[PDB]
């Protein structure tokens, strides 16, 4: 479902519905969302 | 952060001289002599090499990986 | 009229403009600094950016990079058109250039991303980053560390320095006249002696110094201007000069056509 | 005049005095007793009042 | 309830051609669009916008209505 | 104390 | 948020490039409004006009720095029109710039040959 990044590893963690937020190689309880799939356009001015 | 591409006043491209500037400094060249060798004559173009602080390198030390 | 070229460098031309009014010399300076078309990265589409550099930070830096803009006014495929004027849906080889930046640091050290790392869509020598430093890298775009990636596509368009200083082909125009102040166009500020307290310019040797006892010439005007046009790299200085002179002519010609 | 300044627009375009503003919004799941009365979900018009 | 609102779009024609954005609001004639760059916010005629589909294609406005009608 | 702090910092993954 | 789009310095948005009106307050006086133009054209145009004897008055102004345009008021002798003197000055400037161009290119070629 949703993939987060272990704030220490950066490893992809597939947390599910109502599961403790923890890193499975790094036990870290802080993870980050991943960059959206939407199109990102910036003008260079 | 990282050296600006162009000067703020003169618009001269300085983003291709930071490495050269540091290398000149390593070779026992004063900052004034090094700026002279880089052909930076306008003091507006000189101030940006002189006063640049490279925070990019310090920001790269917080790598989530090793 | 007349022109004397005093020096030519790889990046600048130093000349003397004679038999011209100050208004025309100033208009040449202004048009060279403001209205000469150039190709620069305009739209950045970012797929992956795991660097410490924010996205718009990176976009602004990329737009600053000077791209080869020589002959950008010749009709395509030799030059370009303004995407607003072009008939393409969003962009095409006629009114744009595609560049690509795909960098990844897998090693341990720090990967420095330069302008030579941009990949340009092959439709002309237009839009290619200028690599003017001795190592032919160009401006330093960014720096990465292990596992940090950049993956983006740039659309470079046509424009002038009035819309954004990134489209400027010239850095600065040195511009002097009357090095001896024979016309007294400025009242020199001084404490004891204006002549001793103001350094003499290098152009003072290209004019005869004032003669002692000569009366003030109140009908004379500035007709000799020492100019120096320095290029950023995108356009050679001589082409900058010729293009400025063409653009002024075309402004006047539009005026004539509209009035007539 | 009156303590204003004129700034070069070309210098602004090249990155003079440009800045980044970061703001942070904090939220968390509340709970009272043994029943959780908050859920981080995409609310749907058909059920959420 | 307009079907255009919330749809990613690029500007087809005009001085701001080629800019990406999302239609925040829509009147009968123009759509109020949130550009991705410079926190910009514009009003652009619906006919002046290419619309982005699920497969990455860009379609015209009339094509968008013909797709939304669902007749087939 | 410095050595103990170093030990605790480096092995935070193992000690977790 | 209240920034104007920089393309508004180059796009007419339906405005006319040149507007010409007869100044009623004065005889043989006209006002020419040039949109999306600035001191580059106006300064040289006014100077060239003042090199002309048929031109009694020739001045220009930029009413506001936040609007890109300039007004040019020209008054001529009774035997001529402001429009004709403006056109003649513009043609003369075009020719002048053409000699500037030709002589620059010739001198540049000579200098480069000297370099080699
Ligand atoms: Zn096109």
């Amino acid at each position: 479902t949703m993939i987060y990044l272990c704030a220490d590893c950066g490893a992809r963690n597939t947390i599910q519905a109502k599961e403790v937020i923890r890193c499975r190689e790094c036990g870290h309880r802080v993870m980050y969302k991943m960059r959206t799939k939407r199109m990102v356009q910036f003008e260079a001015r | 952060m990282i050296i600006p591409i162009r000067c703020f006043s003169c618009g001269k491209v300085i983003g291709d001289k930071w490495d050269t500037y540091l290398t000149l400094l390593q070779e026992d060249n004063t900052e004034g002599e090094a700026l002279d060798k880089l052909g930076l004559q306008r003091y507006c173009c000189r101030r940006m090499i002189l006063t640049h602080v490279d925070l990019i390198e310090k920001l790269l030390c917080y790598n989530p990986l090793s | 009229t007349h022109i004397t070229i005093r020096n030519i460098s790889k990046n600048s031309v130093d000349f003397v403009l004679t038999n011209t009014s100050l208004a025309v010399a100033n208009s040449l300076r202004r048009v060279v600094l403001a209205e000469i078309p150039t190709v620069a990265i305009d739209l950045v589409e970012i797929n992956v950016n795991t660097s410490v550099m924010p996205d718009e930070f990176l976009a602004h830096r990329l737009g600053m990079i000077p791209l080869d803009s020589s002959n950008i006014d010749e009709p395509p495929p030799v030059g370009l058109e303004y995407t607003r004027n072009c008939d393409c849906d969003q962009y095409c080889p006629k009114c744009s250039v595609e560049l690509f930046l795909n960098a990844k640091c897998t090693g341990e050290g720090t990967m420095e991303i330069y302008a030579r790392d941009l990949v340009v869509s092959s439709n002309s020598s237009l839009g290619h980053p200028i690599l003017a430093d001795p190592k032919s890298r160009g401006p330093l775009i960014c720096k990465l560390r292990k596992e940090q990636e950049i993956s983006l596509r740039c659309i470079a368009k046509k424009g002038i320095a009035k819309e954004h200083a990134k489209w400027s082909p010239t850095s600065a125009v040195a511009f002097e006249y009357d090095p001896w102040n024979k016309l007294q166009h400025t009242d020199y500020w001084f404490e004891n002696d204006a002549d001793a307290e103001w350094p003499k310019s290098k152009n003072a040797d290209w004019e005869e110094p004032p003669r002692e006892g000569e009366p003030f010439n109140f009908q004379e005007e500035p007709r000799r201007f020492y100019m120096d046009v320095e290029s950023v790299g995108s356009i050679p200085p001589n082409e900058i000069m010729v293009q400025g002179l063409r653009i002024l002519q075309e402004k006047l010609a539009v005026l004539v056509r509209d009035l007539d | 005049q009156e303590d204003s300044i004129i700034m070069n627009q070309a210098s602004i375009d090249r990155g003079l005095f440009r800045s980044i503003f970061y703001r942070t919004y904090t939220d968390q799941e509340k709970k009272i007793g043994m029943t959780v009365m908050e859920e981080f979900e995409r609310p749907v018009r058909s059920t959420t009042l | 309830r307009d079907k255009a609102i919330g749809a990613t779009v690029r500007i087809r024609r005009g001085p701001m051609k080629g800019l990406l954005g999302v239609i925040k609001d829509t009147t009968d004639a123009n759509a109020r669009v949130e550009l991705h760059t410079g926190n910009k916010m514009v009003t652009i005629p619906k006919e002046n916008l290419l619309y982005t589909t699920k497969t990455g294609e860009l379609i015209s406005y009339t094509e968008f209505i013909e797709r939304s009608r669902g007749i087939r | 104390l410095g050595a103990t702090n170093r030990e605790l910092i480096n092995n935070r993954a193992a000690n977790r | 948020m209240n920034q104007p789009e920089r393309y508004e310095l180059i796009e007419l948005m339906g405005l006319p490039k040149v507007t010409y009106e007869l100044d009623s307050k004065s005889p043989n006086a006209a006002v020419v409004t040039l949109e999306k133009e600035d001191h580059t054209l106006a300064n040289m145009l006014a100077n060239q006009l003042l090199s002309d004897e048929r031109v009694l008055f020739a001045g220009y102004k930029v009413p506001h720095p936040l609007n890109h345009n300039f007004i040019l008021r020209v008054q001529t002798v009774e035997d001529c029109s402001p429009k004709q003197v403006i056109v003649d000055a513009a043609k003369s400037l075009i020719t002048h710039l053409e000699e500037i161009k030709v002589n620059f290119m010739r001198e540049w070629e000579l200098k480069m040959i000297s370099v080699e």
